[PDB]
Formats: structure tokens, sequence, C-alpha cells
């Protein structure tokens, strides 16, 4: 690996992002993005689900 | 093949240990 090496050559750095999922439950998910809440007024709301 | 790793008489330690859908 030098400077001057060939792109094909030239030094990457690789990161290979494998996902399993098997016949138990999740933990690892995206984000939940959540609004703001309001008081003394009818809304619908949905608490963890 | 790992699938979970967690880290966080006197004493009567009670415990209750139960699976439900896994």
């Amino acid at each position: 690996f030098q400077p001057t090496n060939g792109v094909g050559y030239q030094p990457y750095r690789v990161v290979v992002l494998s996902f399993e999922l098997l016949h138990a439950p999740a933990t690892v998910c995206g984000p939940k993005k959540s609004t703001n809440l309001v008081k003394n007024k009818c809304v619908n709301f949905n608490f963890n689900g | 093949n790992c699938t979970f790793e967690y880290v966080s008489f006197k004493n009567l330690r009670e415990f209750v240990f139960k699976n439900i859908d896994g």
C-alpha cells in the first residue's frame, strides 16, 4: 500500500452490515419519532402502542 | 454462535423465571 498505487491497488476500508432475524423478538429497530403532547383537549392518543 | 448479550441467613432473594413466546 503506497500513495502512488493504482486505484485498484489502493487501500479501501470495507464495512459490511448484515442483519439476522431468527425465531426470536427483534431488539434492533429504527428510531420512533414522537409528536408533541397536548393536554385538556380531546385527542387520539397512542402511548407505546 | 451468539444471539444476545447484556451487561449491567440475612438476604432472602426470591426470583421467578418464565418464558412466553420467546
